[PDB]
């Protein structure tokens, strides 16, 4: 029941997902901070949405709620944290559940 | 720092690892675990003690995914869709046919120069090769024959991994890409994963995880003179600004000298 | 034309294949056969036949070692010299501990061109970027870079295999990583494999050497709009060719007062 997917990460994993993804005919959302414009993963993507204009370091993959917002924006069903970033966090996790965007995890 | 995995494990018992494995789901059917998940442990002997657990899906799953033919990211997104695990959506074989057919080790290629005590090094990447072949899996991260790989994140250009009947077989076949392998412009770590690759105490299977502290011999002497890269910088050098001596034309046309032998 | 390779065999019963070896192993070893070795049979019904034997390895080879985890062309050397097939070197199984785990598919890429009678095209590669991860095997044929390729010799870019334990699950593994695939400056042959892949008489697992004969919709093949390439022509005939009417000055853009919104 999956259509489109949205991967808060970067680098292999979210490469690795996007991969996964389209084995399953699911549409992908990638993300990007700005030192990540020309991140690989961002090109393997279906679709790609820069995370807010002023955000630096990792500050970017962290902010719960504008990977939120390109989620909604972008008609996304399920996020995958991935790991290493919110993959860890029950904010998020609450948070997606809250908006309709299933987490995948636990 | 998780530098190198096998799976499974090797020269540690079938009992013992029975035993953990049976522990593993031991913790997670009494807490209705859901999705992908680690459990961890600590092996002293024929003697075992819990760690943590990762909640998510881990840098080595590849490991697991070439020993058993399950792709555990693609299960992931099934689980979070509602599919049974034994529906034809997943066809998760059930537990007690789920084999592992031989030994697969990875290890990610970083921008660390062991020269430098691991410092992530940056830049552009303005020459990339990597490897191919039979039971070598490759994820690729960062890298790409393009474009460059900045200070914010964890370095990591490539997930590396091998996989054989047997254990040396596939440490040979690791060796092996690892040198195939051909970044330019920013240093890495390969040199160093060679020499564990390599290491005898490695094959053995019997490896601690002070393994590495004593093991000095794992960070040595070659820096390597960029051999084909001096050369094509001279070549580059005469052909744009002339040889000092000779009048800066283009190249001439020769006669082809046939030379006896 | 071996166009589309699968192992093991998706449409025979147990007993059957269990036979259809039996009977090759009859063969080689009432021969005293030595290395590689590949016996051939037809099948109709519950009655193989005998068709022949190819006395060293085959292109697909790769999909056996890909379920089995046995590499034969390793072996094929290590029984040169005179290693024996169970001993530590080669570190065969006994008959009986060889598996299956998985189902493997085994694709060509080469640049024989569907819209016109496969005929093999030539000339410079423009474009070359390949596959990865979970399942996926790349064995490097003619491509990369910028080969050229000539009228000389079987074309074949690249070998591609997937691998994992459901066979549509490799089918459509094998169709992630085939629409993955950029090659450019030659026709390939991609559109067509997409293309069998993706049928449903080819998903079934019951097809019989009589598939693509009687499947014409095989080569019912659309070029989508590639953007991409025609954006470079693009704007690669205006830069070298400039515009009608428009006369050849230094770029604009040239406000960074942007805009408001
Ligand atoms: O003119 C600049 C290009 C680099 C020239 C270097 C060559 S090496 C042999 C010859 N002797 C020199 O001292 N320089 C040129
Ligand atoms: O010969 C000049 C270079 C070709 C430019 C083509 C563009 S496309 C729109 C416009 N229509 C034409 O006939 N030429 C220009």
């Amino acid at each position: 029941q999956i259509k489109k997917l949205l991967v808060a990460n970067r680098g292999e994993i979210a490469i690795r997902i996007f991969r996964a993804a389209a084995e399953l005919d699911i549409s992908t959302v990638a993300i990007y901070s700005n030192e990540d414009k020309s991140s690989l993963h961002r090109y393997k993507a279906d679709e790609s949405y820069l995370v807010g204009s002023d955000l630096g370091p990792a500050e970017s993959y962290l902010n719960i709620e504008r990977i939120i917002d390109v989620a909604k924006q972008a008609n996304v069903d399920a996020i995958h944290p991935g790991y290493g970033f919110l993959s860890e966090n029950e904010q998020f996790a609450r948070r997606c559940a809250e908006e309709g965007i299933k987490f995948i995890g636990p | 720092q998780k530098v190198v995995e096998v799976a499974p494990s090797v020269g540690l018992s079938p009992t013992l690892r029975q035993r953990i494995c049976d522990a593993a789901i031991q913790l997670m059917e009494n807490i209705k675990y859901v999705n992908a998940g680690t459990v961890e442990f600590l092996v002293s002997g024929d003697e075992f003690f819990f760690i943590e657990v990762n909640p998510r899906v881990q840098v080595e799953h590849t490991i697991t995914e070439m020993v058993t033919g399950i792709d555990i990211v693609k299960t992931q997104i099934l689980v979070a869709a509602g599919a049974d695990l034994f529906g034809e959506e997943i066809n998760m074989p059930q537990q007690k046919d789920i084999t592992t057919l031989g030994y697969a080790i990875q290890c990610r290629i970083t921008t660390e120069d062991p020269l430098n005590d691991f410092m992530p090094d940056t830049g552009t990447i303005i020459a990339y090769r990597s490897s191919g072949g039979a039971g070598v899996r490759l994820d690729a991260g960062d890298g790409f024959q393009g474009a460059e790989i900045s200070p914010y994140y964890d370095s990591l250009l490539v997930k590396l991994s091998t996989h054989a009947i047997s254990f040396k077989q596939a440490e040979e076949k690791m060796v092996r890409s690892l040198r195939e392998m051909r970044i330019r412009g920013v240093k890495t770590n390969i040199p160093f994963l060679i020499n564990v690759m390599k290491n005898k105490k490695f094959t053995s299977g019997d490896y601690t995880t002070k393994f590495i502290e004593e093991t000095p011999e794992l960070f040595d002497i070659q820096p390597s003179l960029d051999r084909g890269t001096k050369t094509l910088e001279y070549i580059g050098n005469v052909t744009i600004n002339g040889f000092p001596n000779v009048e800066k034309r283009p190249k001439p046309d020769y006669e082809l000298a046939s030379i006896p032998t």
